[PDB]
């Protein structure tokens, strides 16, 4: 066993996989449309996200489990606070309350954000829940 | 030789950001169960981004550091431009704290249209908060850089340690590009945020950490360059083996087909296979030594580095690493358990093993240290160490009772997060405590320059 | 949907005990305080206490330390309450609600919902079927546009009565009033006005039931004589 | 502990109109009061907390302000729905405490009683007890005093009154007094008499019978 032979497994086995990896990317990639129902991805989810982006929601929250760990799972927010109809409606809420001021709970932020805004947010986290997400999370709290 | 000497600022910069990193930790852990501390002043967040990205960016500055002080005495000659390696310094530097601040003076969403985000939005993800124009200017850095360091290979010695370090180099300057890739579409951004984070932590990074262990042992040991090397190429060969499909172990219930469940859950069952044998490497090699070295300290963060890597990232990920488990632990203090080990255990371990060697003799005091100053090193690496599994454990117990309050049971039967979080509470406190102790060695360490 | 469910009207006597519950759903029961208020008629509310069932710990008004015990049962959502060595000062309506924040560390917060109340009526007295006696108008005095009728119901324990006119045909222009304690025992009446076109050409009848001793009896009302 | 005093006890007024209500604290309770919304047949109802926080769902036409000692709730322009019960509650220490509530009522035209008096039933005769009955009905505003006279002198005892709540149809009170007597009490006298007194009439409106015919 020498050197060589070390370089070429290493050498061999990156290419190989590097290729394997990219073929799968690519099937992936062409699933994406169905499974994450891009018909839905309107113009408000869209802005959404660059609502969601531009106050680092992800700096405190996970979204699909990714994220913070110092606040909610807001993947599926919206089953934990008046479902489909009345979601948007808790949101514009939920956001000028802000902070609630409990002493010693975790605090959010007032963001200041417009009613466009907060709807384009709520439109944002309403589509991400229907995500197939293979069953994630195990149930209601996230 | 004596370009070997603008590798001094970079590593004194590192552990003075290192400082700063523990710094709001420490902020983080109290706002954990003190809630409102420091708010709204610094919220939470902001004191996360200047946590999370003051490890990346110290981590950076130890590599540019490691390169710039072993390229030379590989390659066998000077360093292409001692010159460049001080203005990309300043430039680094200034960057680093000119973004850091923009973190703590401005809210974030005022810091997004201050730099003009919306014309190419890539901030508020994860470990890529950055303005563009940072983002951008971290970019220039990496060119010059690869630029500095890449010359010098060209023009010199060929080694094995500085191929498999130049190849880390280029491919995490490379990796870095995704984070100019902001999908419009959720899980898209996700599936490509990885590149960036899996393919440099579990890929590219193990390279250039293999590399600065493999040229340490071969500086260390006096056992021949052939085999370390040979060594070496097994290492990262089966880092890739393993991480490349492995990314997949972040593709279960990000919206992507449910083949990544099988692909992600058995390449990455695999990954912690690198890291035992980096423990082999660093313990056979250093007991098949050929000779006796001045500097114990070294010795010690070598194969510290290699244990502290394996259970963190070897033990830790596996534990978690497999589907039907991930299942429950995704996105949980067990994942903040995970991350604070393996990163340092792996990387923060190396970088302080390089500076452990290279300082003495960049400082013209010769290999080793006086035996004062080598026992206050030893001590501030056993009370950072220790207090790491600590940290682990109390977030790895926090994350159990987490899974189990929150994850298992039921809707009804399911506690919410913000209760689940008050129970976890005197894990928390504990988790603070121990972070404490964690700076005090960091200080100990410190003081022994 | 969270709703509170709590148990019904529960009668006893002097220095003995009561325990009453609350069913809870629509929500996480383990991750909310419930709470519990006394309402005595025209006297404002009262905290007693809260429990935590996400751990069972209790916490109680010093008024009520004596009084009053909290439990919950995880697996029912189910939180009690007992109340111990009556008085005729524990006779009220008692609330269960749960806090409107999440976690432990809440426990001096606001209320989001509320049950509907279990009545506790500390009494010494006795079932007892109530006499009921037709008020016809002053005799001969017949005068006005309409006639006033009423019904005298006396001497019944315990609460409810149930009354109506005309098995309930007769039910726009009544009064029925709420009832008072004479002695042990409760009285009411009520009133029904009526064109004198109706009456005493069209027959006027009081029904009165009482659940608690199985009575319903009618009261014809007669011009006097 | 920290008392509540909440004003006024009672409020009358009108739809489409603004009121206003006081609630006071015994200390500093810092910004957190809270109300609520009672009504007959519906569970209560929390409208605002920490002084100025509508509850989700709440109306807009709800608002609250206040920090320290004394608050106040506002309700921009009455609807049917808002004449109800309302306490205040300081959710800043243990142990919680509540106001006594301000009620709030529908203010509607002064209408007079009408009252009727009757003797006792022979039903009741023949079983010893004597109660004779005034119904006081329709009545607005509230207030009312009612006095019995038996052969021209006042009788205080033995008398039991009773009050309807305010009328959610046509917005009236009505009352009703019983002097009940021994049949031998009542047999000594021969003129029973009822009298009202209400803002609508400097003079009482006065109905007996005499124990004959
Ligand atoms: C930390 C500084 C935060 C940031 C940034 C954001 N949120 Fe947050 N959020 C935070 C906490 C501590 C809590 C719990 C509030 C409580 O007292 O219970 C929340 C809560 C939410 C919720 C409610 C989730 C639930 O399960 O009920 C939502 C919908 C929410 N936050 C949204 C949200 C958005 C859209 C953000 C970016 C604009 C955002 N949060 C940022 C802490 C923090
Ligand atoms: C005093 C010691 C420390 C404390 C008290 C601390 C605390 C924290 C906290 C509270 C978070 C945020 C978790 C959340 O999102 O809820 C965090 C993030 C992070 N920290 Fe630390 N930290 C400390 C030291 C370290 C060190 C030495 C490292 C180097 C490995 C490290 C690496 C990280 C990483 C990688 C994350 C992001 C983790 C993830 O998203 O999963 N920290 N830290
Ligand atoms: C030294 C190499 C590594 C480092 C620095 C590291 C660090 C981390 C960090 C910081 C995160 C959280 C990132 C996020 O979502 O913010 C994470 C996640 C994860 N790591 Fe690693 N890791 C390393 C190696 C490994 C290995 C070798 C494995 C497999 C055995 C692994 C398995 C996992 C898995 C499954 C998660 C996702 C956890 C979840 O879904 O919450 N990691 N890692
Ligand atoms: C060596 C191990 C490699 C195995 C990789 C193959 C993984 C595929 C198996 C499915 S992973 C995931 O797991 C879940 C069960 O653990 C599955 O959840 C199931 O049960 C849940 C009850 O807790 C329920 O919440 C879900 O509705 C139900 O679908 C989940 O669907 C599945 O995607
Ligand atoms: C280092 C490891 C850290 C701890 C995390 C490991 C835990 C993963 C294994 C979970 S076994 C799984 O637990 C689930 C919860 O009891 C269970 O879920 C089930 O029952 C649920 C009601 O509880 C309900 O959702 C469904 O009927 C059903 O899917 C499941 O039976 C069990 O296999
Ligand atoms: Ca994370
Ligand atoms: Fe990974």
């Amino acid at each position: 066993f020498t050197k060589g032979m070390a370089r070429n497994i290493y050498f061999g086995g990156s290419v190989f996989f590097i290729l394997l990896f990219l073929a799968l990317t690519y099937h992936t990639e062409k699933t994406l449309p169905e499974r994450t129902n891009e018909a839905a991805m309107s113009a408000a989810v869209v802005r959404g996200k660059l609502v969601w982006e531009q106050n680092n929601c992800v700096g405190c929250h996970t979204l699909l489990g990714e994220g913070a760990y110092f606040a909610p799972e807001l993947g599926n927010v919206v089953g934990r606070r008046g479902g489909e109809e009345g979601f948007n409606t808790f949101l514009q809420a939920w956001m000028k309350i802000q902070p609630l001021n409990v002493p010693g709970r975790r605090a959010m932020p007032q963001f200041h954000l417009s009613e466009g805004q907060v709807d384009d947010l709520a439109e944002f986290l309403k589509w991400s829940s229907k995500i197939d997400t293979n069953q994630w999370p195990p149930n209601k709290e996230g | 030789f004596a370009s070997q000497a603008v590798a001094k600022p970079y590593f004194v910069f590192a552990l003075i950001l290192f400082v700063g990193q523990i710094l709001f930790g420490l902020i983080m852990g109290l706002q954990y169960v003190v809630g409102d501390f420091l708010f709204p002043a610094i919220p939470f967040n902001v004191a996360r981004m200047v946590h999370t990205n003051l490890l990346i960016v110290w981590l950076l500055f130890g590599f540019m550091g490691a390169a710039y002080y072993l390229v030379p005495e590989e390659s066998d000659c000077e360093l292409y431009s001692p010159k460049l390696a001080w203005i990309l310094f300043w430039v680094f530097a200034a960057a680093g704290v000119l973004t850091i601040l923009g973190y703590l003076l401005v809210p974030y969403a005022g810091l997004a249209r201050l730099t003009g985000n919306e014309l190419w939005p890539t901030m508020g993800r994860e470990f890529l908060e950055q303005p563009t124009i940072s983002k951008a200017g971290i970019v220039i850095v990496a060119l010059g850089f690869l630029f500095n360091v890449g010359m010098t290979v060209l023009r010199g010695r060929k080694t094995a340690i500085s191929m498999v370090l130049m190849t880390g180099l280029i491919g995490l300057a490379l990796l870095f590009l995704f984070s100019f890739y902001n999908p419009e579409n959720l899980t898209r951004d996700k599936f490509y945020w990885w590149w960036v984070v899996h393919l440099w932590v579990e890929g590219v990074w193990e390279l250039i950490m293999g590399a600065i262990l493999a040229f340490v042992l071969v500086k260390i040991t006096g056992v021949d360059r052939e085999v370390i090397e040979k060594w070496l190429y097994v290492i990262i060969a089966m880092a890739l083996i393993s991480g490349i499909i492995g990314t997949g172990h972040h593709y279960f219930w990000i919206g992507v087909p449910g083949y990544w469940l099988w692909l992600g859950s058995v390449f990455s069952a695999l990954e912690p296979l690198p890291f035992f044998a980096m423990v082999l490497f660093a313990f056979n090699t250093i007991n098949r030594r050929r000779r006796d070295y001045p500097n114990r300290a070294v010795a010690l963060w070598a194969m510290g580095t290699t244990v502290m890597a394996f259970l963190g990232a070897g033990v830790w990920g596996f534990m978690h690493t497999l589907a039907p488990v991930n299942y429950y632990t995704h996105g949980t203090q067990l994942t903040a358990a995970h991350g604070h080990m393996a990163f340092y255990g792996a990387y923060a371990m190396i970088v302080m093993t390089i500076i452990s060697y290279a300082m003495p003799r960049l400082r013209g005091i010769g290999e080793a240290m006086d035996n004062r100053s080598q026992v206050l090193e030893m001590w501030g690496f056993w009370l950072m160490t220790v207090a790491m599994v600590f940290i682990t454990l109390f977030l790895s117990a926090a994350g159990v009772l987490q899974v189990w309050l929150q994850r298992m049971p039921a809707d009804g039967a399911a506690m919410t997060f913000m209760a689940t979080q008050d129970q976890l509470a005197i894990f928390y406190w504990l988790r603070e405590g121990a972070g404490v102790v964690f700076l005090i060695g960091l200080v100990a360490y410190l003081l022994s320059f | 949907e969270v709703q509170l469910q709590q148990s019904g009207t529960v009668l006893a006597r002097p220095g003995a005990s009561v325990k009453m519950s609350c069913k809870a759903s629509g929500y996480s029961f383990t991750s909310y305080w419930m709470h519990w208020v006394k309402q005595r008629p025209g006297q404002g509310l009262e905290w007693i206490g809260a429990v935590y069932p996400g751990n069972s710990d209790t916490s109680y008004n010093q008024k009520f330390k004596g009084k009053a015990k909290l439990t919950a049962v995880t697996s029912a959502s189910t939180a009690y309450m007992e109340l111990s060595s009556l008085t005729n000062e524990d006779s009220a309506v008692y609330y269960c609600s749960r806090s409107s924040l999440d976690g432990y560390y809440v426990k001096n917060w606001c209320f989001d919902v509320w049950g509907q109340g279990t009545t506790v009526t500390v009494s010494s007295a006795k079932t007892t079927a109530p006499s009921v006696y037709p008020l016809a108008p002053v005799c001969g005095d017949t005068t006005g546009s309409s006639v006033t009728l009423g019904c005298l119901v006396k001497g019944y324990f315990p609460e409810p009565v149930t009354l109506t006119w005309n098995s309930g045909s007769l039910s726009s222009g009544v009064h029925t009033f709420p009832a008072v304690l004479q002695s042990d025992l409760y009285t009411l009446s009520s009133s029904v006005t009526v064109t004198s076109s109706t009456r005493p050409s069209q027959s006027i009848t009081c029904n009165v039931a009482h659940p608690a001793s199985s009575t319903k009896v009618d009261k014809k009302i007669e011009p006097r004589g | 502990d920290i008392q509540m005093t909440q004003s006024p006890p009672y409020l009358a007024a009108s739809p489409g109109e603004t009121i206003t209500i006081n609630c006071r604290a015994s200390k500093s309770i810092r910004k957190y009061l809270a109300w609520y919304q009672e009504k007959p047949g519906k569970t209560n109802k929390l409208l605002i907390y920490s002084g100025s926080t509508l509850q989700f769902g709440i109306p807009s036409r709800f608002s609250g302000s206040g920090s320290g000692t004394e608050f106040t709730l506002t309700i921009s322009s009455l609807e049917p729905e808002d004449f109800a019960m309302y306490y205040c509650q300081q959710h800043n220490e243990y142990p919680l405490t509540f106001g006594a509530g301000t009620k709030l009522e529908l203010k509607r035209a002064d209408a007079a009683p009408t009252v009727s008096i009757f003797p006792p039933s022979s039903e009741q005769l023949t079983s010893g007890g004597a109660s004779v009955v005034c119904f006081l009905n329709n009545f607005y505003p509230k207030d009312i005093n009612v006095k019995w006279k038996i052969d021209g002198s006042e009788r205080q005892n033995g008398v039991l009154n009773s009050w309807t709540d305010q009328d959610s149809k046509d917005s009236t009170y009505s009352m009703s007094s019983t002097l009940t007597l021994t049949k031998d009490e009542y047999e000594r006298h021969n003129s029973y008499t009822c009298e009202a007194t209400h803002k609508t009439s400097t003079s009482p409106i006065v109905k007996s019978f005499n124990r004959n015919e």
